């Protein structure tokens, strides 16, 4: 399953720094073409690390599981205010900070 | 035109060898290979492929081990049989069909590819040039070693690196100050150790919560990946190797993991070690009469390995006599006896005190004098003495020679380096800065209630808890209690940063959860961007806080949480630190202060402490400013005092309202700062801080690298290495490129890349900032990987190329040759500082004139052009008989410029191996501490490489064809 | 690109047909809709048509740049740019010979 965490590989903390822990944006935030949106990760298998990569993992905190990002960002060329926001879980999700 | 039986060779993986023609369909044809026996497959379309047949002249080898020579050949139905005279035999007329070759036709030297059908690549010739050019000279560059390190380029360091790193196996105890680099100077010494093949087996012993600091350290700043070695992987290795620690040259381990069993130490002390190390030797107690049973498995190591550095720290304000225990361990035979060693220290000790006031500028009796003449035993020091004293004209330069002679007489310091944090320049200036606030009545009214409920528990406590009362705030006025809106702290830090929104502010407080609500406050009051750095973040989600604390102005403009720190590089570019709260004991003070205060940084220290009215940060900002000078001045006396003073200052804690007997705490504080400084400075022994920092000679060897670190060439030399083999390289603008792979790269893998990609960055300050990026070097391992990769390989060793030149004769012959000059020795006696693989330009005509020196590469190469694949193919082989005989041309002339070469770099050799051997000889006149082993080990060097040196040869490694059309 | 004129339009023969065609697809199924490697014989499949990915072979055993003839043993697909995916044709053998609606209708 995808996660919608804001642990989102190789973005840079300026990206984050407008999202909540749970990876959503603020509501009232003003926001421009290209920026994140919301919090989205891709899932990685067979990665089939090297053991010292595996062990570069370990220390470092790097996710075999993330390593791609599905993160919705705003379109390119709109920028408002977000002045609302929803979610919806299905049966056996767990609710979200913003929910 | 393929047919089953014929000999084809692949034009890149040549190091299959020989195939042969064994299936055939509509689109494909197979390949035998041999040499391995195994088949590959190829679409007939494209041709990646290449026709094996021989010419006159040939040698070649038949099945049967016996070799001839071809003469002739003919081809019917597909199939070739060569015919020619067996040499061996003298037997003529001998017929070998083709599919009876041997597979041990390698790419032989290029005049052996002209007919091979389609050729190489013109940009990969380029690159290959290229690259044999700029790590030829490279190679040689004299301060090889001291420059791909992720650190500052720090005068006293890189002169420990320099000293160190090039001797033969180094057995010295680093014992330089707490906090000043102890660590980087080993991994320096280590990537020079590891980088001129003197040491390719190293083992660093280093207790467990260090261990993993180790690896990211090694890692990160010398691109080193050390095998950390655990019970789990010991196991591991058991089942792979007789010997556990012969799968990995590099290694880490735990000397509680050392002392575990007997067994395992001797399979530790036969693994071979070239190096050993071991941080915080302090730790290994030793007595002559009763040694502990952890130092006996280091001395049991030290002993089985040839270089040995240990790294250790002399607190206490005591001698190198402590020290002896780990010197007995390097040199045993010299250091054996402790009262040898304390009557030398003693009566040396009056001697160091007067060399202090020789270079303090003071006169020195006779009496003083002769004493030190009696050390260095001459008769002709006083004309030489007396100028120095005099302040004559050359008085700077006779005491800057008596110093250098007086280093050559230290009992110890050839052997042992002690900088200090007054003997070395760079460090900024610290300016305090302090704020009396209102204490809120929130917290007055929260506080005085445990107060009264606090009748019956220590004063230890008391002061504990009342140091931080956001934490008693969360008791009676409930947990989460917003007490970030009515704190005037926060109303001060938010009013000092917009008011100097164009400042980098590091900002320190005590707890994580304090920096989480003080982000919190500050975004959704003032909208300041602030990183936290705590503890319970993995490292790359840290670094990634400190790459956007770095953005020069559009990223973070705060940071900041717990201790953490540990942060090798620095925020050299971060000048102005706010304290929001101070820590209890003047340790964590000071290394917090620390993380800012080192040699580096843009401007001096602005240090801000604002702090509430009446209360515990109120006596403590009294007691370390006017009582220890701590924010001011780096002076360590804060440990002895704040020993000699705590249960009496502790009341003065939990209880500010006692003022009577405070202000003469804080004297008495003074004073004993007064008298420990004084006792410090007494204790100087200045002699061993200028030989440790290496003085005006290193402070220009340091500019010379930071002058060298501006090569743009590299910059330029690395986009097209990569870009040939494949490498996509994404310019992210701020100094910061993303390296990536891609899907028609050159090499099945690559030994550092991922296909997630890595940053770097060839500046050393944004590496400085940016500890995520690889920092980029001609000796960084990217560099010298792919470098191997291509010189090993065949790649750019031949091509054709065209050229329109109206001012030439049509089809005139110009042919570049490149030679390379080599020497075989193993890489252990470091032969490539004197001859590494050299190339030797030739651009030769059809009278095989020589304008190589005329007509440099670059300028010829441009304005040439290649051909297509097909009428190229034997284009080539319309000028084989011609090449054939424009090689023996330049035949005669290559042993000439080779004899040049020779004669040059075994000359170089000898001025330089006889200057070193005589220094070392002169120190052995001189000084104690140098081993036989060492003076034997440079003589055979010497012997092996001006041995190695004349039996040096030559080879063909490039050659690019050229033929003048004007179509 | 070459210099060219005179653009033929002609019948193809049954010859010609299989000599443009790169692959029999005797399976219609494509792809496994669960892990979105092509059929190993199907519409779309690597070992008739190309490669997915630029010089990579389907099984990943070689997906270096530097085979570009080699045809993977296990999967046969050759490795080369996925480029050619895009002018590679197939073909399909009837059982029973078909009329071309075009000439009919
Ligand atoms: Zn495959």
């Amino acid at each position: 399953p995808e996660e919608i965490t804001a642990d989102i590989p190789n973005v840079g903390e300026a990206a984050l720094s407008k999202l909540d822990e749970s990876g959503i944006v603020y509501i009232g935030a003003e926001v421009t073409g290209g920026d994140i949106l919301v919090g989205k990760v891709t899932p990685k298998g067979e990665t089939q690390l090297t053991p010292e990569e595996k062990l570069l993992r370990a220390i470092f905190g790097e996710k075999a599981s993330d390593v791609k990002d599905s993160s919705l960002r705003v379109p390119n060329g709109v920028s408002g205010t977000v002045i609302d926001v929803q979610v919806f879980t299905r049966d056996g999700v767990e609710k979200d900070k913003r929910a | 035109p393929f047919t089953l039986g014929q000999r084809w060779i692949s034009d890149t993986e040549s190091e299959l060898g020989l195939g042969t023609v064994v299936a055939v369909d509509a689109r494909t044809v197979t390949l035998l290979f041999p040499s391995t026996g195994e088949n590959r497959l190829y679409a007939r379309s494209d041709s990646p492929v290449t026709r094996v047949m021989f010419n006159p002249g040939d040698t070649i080898t038949s099945h049967d081990g016996w070799q001839m020579q071809v003469e002739e050949v003919k081809e019917e139905n597909g199939l070739l049989t060569y015919i020619g005279t067996r040499l061996d035999t003298e037997e003529s007329g001998v017929a070998l069909r083709e599919v009876f070759l041997d597979s041990k036709l390698v790419f032989s030297k290029p005049q052996d590819r002209l007919f091979a059908g389609q050729i190489d690549r013109m940009d990969r010739f380029a690159l290959r040039y290229r690259a044999r050019k700029y790590s030829s000279e490279q190679f040689r560059m004299p301060y090889s070693g001291l420059r791909g390190q992720r650190t500052s380029l720090i005068p006293h360091q890189l002169n420990i690196a320099h000293d160190v790193g090039r001797r033969h196996a180094p057995r010295v105890l680093l014992a330089d100050e707490v906090g000043l680099g102890k660590t980087i100077e080993a991994g320096m010494i280590l990537h020079q150790q590891l980088l001129s093949g003197a040491a390719e087996r190293v083992l660093i012993i280093v207790p467990e919560t260090l261990q993993h600091q180790w690896l990211v350290e090694m890692l990160r700043r010398f691109n080193l990946r050390f095998a950390l070695f655990d019970d789990e992987r010991y196991a591991e290795a058991q089942h792979d190797a007789y010997n556990p620690f012969d799968t990995e040259q590099l290694v880490i381990c735990s000397l509680d993991f050392a002392r575990r069993s007997k067994q395992r130490l001797e399979h530790l002390c036969e693994a071979e070690w070239d190096l050993l190390v071991v941080d915080e030797a302090h730790h290994l107690v030793w007595s002559e009469d009763a040694p502990s049973r952890e130092y006996q498995a280091i001395e049991q190591l030290a002993e089985h390995v040839p270089g040995v550095l240990l790294l250790t720290a002399t607190p206490e304000q005591l001698g190198m006599e402590s020290h002896f225990a780990r010197l007995r361990l390097l040199d045993p035979n010299r250091f054996h006896d402790f009262a040898q060693f304390v009557e030398e220290q003693k009566n040396y000790r009056p001697v160091a005190d007067a060399v202090a006031m020789l270079l303090a500028g003071n006169k020195l009796s006779n009496d003083e004098l002769n004493m030190l003449g009696e050390m260095i035993g001459e008769q002709d020091i006083e004309p030489l003495l007396q100028a120095a004293n005099s302040d004559s004209e050359d008085a700077q330069s006779a005491r800057q020679e008596l110093v250098s002679m007086l280093m050559d007489r230290h009992g110890t310091s050839r052997v042992l380096f002690r900088n200090t944090r007054n003997g070395v320049k760079g460090f900024p200036k610290r300016e305090l800065h302090t704020i009396k606030l209102p204490l809120p009545t929130q917290y007055q009214t929260a506080i005085k209630v445990s107060g009264i409920m606090g009748a019956r528990k220590s004063a230890e406590d008391r002061a504990r808890d009342m140091l931080y009362p956001e934490r008693i705030y969360q008791e009676f006025e409930g947990d989460n209690a917003t007490w970030w809106n009515f704190d005037p702290r926060v109303e001060w830090l938010m009013g000092y940063l917009t008011s100097h929104r164009s400042q980098k502010v590091l900002v320190i407080c005590a707890k994580a959860a304090t920096a989480l609500q003080l982000e919190q406050v500050l975004r959704e009051r003032e909208g300041i961007r602030a990183a936290v750095f705590h503890e319970g973040m993995s490292i790359i989600e840290r670094d990634r806080a400190a790459a956007w604390f770095a953005e020069e102005d559009t990223g973070a403009q705060v940071l900041l949480c717990s201790e953490i720190g540990s942060e090798g590089r620095n925020f050299q570019f971060a000048s102005h630190m706010v304290m929001f709260d101070l820590p209890f004991n003047p340790d964590l003070l000071e290394q917090r202060i620390g993380r800012l205060d080192r040699i580096g940084q843009a401007h001096d220290i602005q240090i801000h402490v604002p702090y509430l009215e009446k209360t515990a940060q109120s006596v403590l900002v009294r007691w370390y400013h006017e009582g220890l000078d701590a924010f001011e001045h780096t002076c360590p006396t804060g440990r002895t005092i704040y020993d000699s003073v705590y249960n009496d200052l502790i009341n003065y804690l939990a209880s500010p309202d006692q003022t009577e007997g405070f202000d003469d705490l804080i004297k008495n504080c003074r004073e004993q700062h007064e008298a420990l400084k004084a006792q410090l400075e007494q204790g100087r022994d200045r002699l061993l801080e200028i030989h440790s920092n290496g003085g005006e000679k290193a402070q220009a060897l340091a500019e010379s690298i930071e002058e060298q670190d501006d090569d743009t060439n590299l910059i330029a030399f690395a986009m097209n290495l990569f870009d040939i083999i494949g490498i996509n390289q994404d310019d992210r603008g701020d100094n910061m490129i993303v390296l990536t792979p891609s899907d028609h790269m050159l090499v099945p893998d690559f030994p550092g890349l991922s296909e997630d990609g890595i940053t770097i960055t060839f500046d050393r300050e944004v590496a400085l900032a940016r500890e995520d990026a690889q920092f980029i070097t001609w000796e960084h391992p990217l560099i010298r990987n792919g470098l191997d990769l291509i010189l090993s390989g065949d790649t750019g060793s031949s091509t054709i190329s065209l050229l329109k030149n109206k001012a030439l004769p049509v089809g005139t012959l110009l042919v570049e040759l490149i030679y390379v000059v080599e020497a075989q020795a193993p890489k252990q006696l470091q032969l490539n500082r004197f001859l590494p693989p050299t190339p030797v330009r030739m651009l030769l005509d059809k009278n095989g004139n020589n304008l190589a020196a005329q007509v440099e590469f670059e300028t010829f190469n441009r304005q040439l052009n290649a051909v297509n694949r097909h009428t190229g193919s034997k284009l080539v082989n319309a000028v084989q008989q011609d090449v054939h005989a424009i090689l023996q041309l330049g035949e005669a002339q290559i042993e000439k410029s080779a004899r040049a070469l020779i004669d040059a770099a075994r000359n170089e050799a000898d001025e330089k191996l006889s200057a070193e051997l005589s220094r070392l000889e002169a120190l052995r006149a001189v000084n104690p501490n140098i081993r036989d082993d060492e003076l034997t080990a440079i003589e055979s060097n010497r012997q092996q490489v001006m041995e190695s040196l004349d039996q040096a040869g030559w080879r063909l490694d490039a050659l690019r064809l050229i033929v003048v059309t004007h179509q | 690109t070459e210099e060219f004129d005179a653009i033929k339009i002609a019948l193809a023969s049954p010859d010609m047909i299989r000599s443009w065609s790169f692959g029999e697809v005797k399976k219609p199924e494509t792809i496994n809709y669960r892990t979105f490697k092509p059929e190993r014989d199907g519409l779309f499949c690597a070992r008739i048509f190309g490669p997915v990915k630029d010089y990579e072979c389907l099984c990943g055993k070689y997906k270096r740049l530097k085979h570009r003839g080699v045809i993977c043993e296990k999967c046969g697909v050759e490795v080369t740019q996925t480029k050619v995916r895009r002018e590679r044709m197939g073909h399909i053998e009837l059982a029973s010979p078909t009329a071309h609606i075009w000439f009919l209708k």
